[PDB]
């Protein structure tokens, strides 16, 4: 009874591993990637997209400050 | 002796993965939930980084135009 429910959790965990692996560019459909590689590579990839998000927010903030600087300069020239 | 070390690496790597997923913060999630939440978070972050990169491209185009308006004066 618990033996059939046990294999059902094992099957769902296996599918969960594949779905995670399918999200990692370095592992995408790498058929034989073991469990500990999927975990470690998923962690590394997650940290990379968090670092990327921080970089883009920073770039975006600078561009917006440059935009306001440029608009102020344009307005100053038009009124001088 | 090679099997207990390998499952101890699995356990540590599950903990590290779980700790990197913000929605799992302070949750003793199951292994299946850790995997599913990390998959969903990766998909959410990929879209969010794509949107940010498109906003950046827009700002670069606006700024290049503005600088041309400035230089024309």
């Amino acid at each position: 009874t618990h033996n059939v429910l046990e294999r059902q959790r094992r099957n769902e965990l296996k599918r969960s591993f594949f779905a995670l692996r399918d999200q990692i560019p370095e592992l995408e459909n790498n058929e034989k990637a073991p469990k500990v590689v999927i975990l470690k590579k998923a962690t590394a990839y997650i940290l990379s997209v968090q670092a990327e998000e921080q970089k883009l927010i920073s770039e975006e903030d600078l561009l917006r400050k440059r935009r306001e600087q440029l608009k102020h300069k344009l307005e100053q020239l038009r009124n001088s | 002796a090679l099997e207990r070390k390998r499952r101890d690496h699995i356990k540590d790597s599950f903990h590290s993965l779980r700790d990197s997923v913000p929605s799992l913060q302070g949750e003793k999630a199951s292994r299946a939930q850790i995997l599913d939440k990390a998959t969903e978070y990766i998909q959410y972050m990929r879209r969010k980084n794509h949107t940010h990169q498109q906003d950046i491209d827009d700002l670069k185009r606006q700024n290049a135009l503005l600088e041309q308006q400035v230089r024309a004066l």
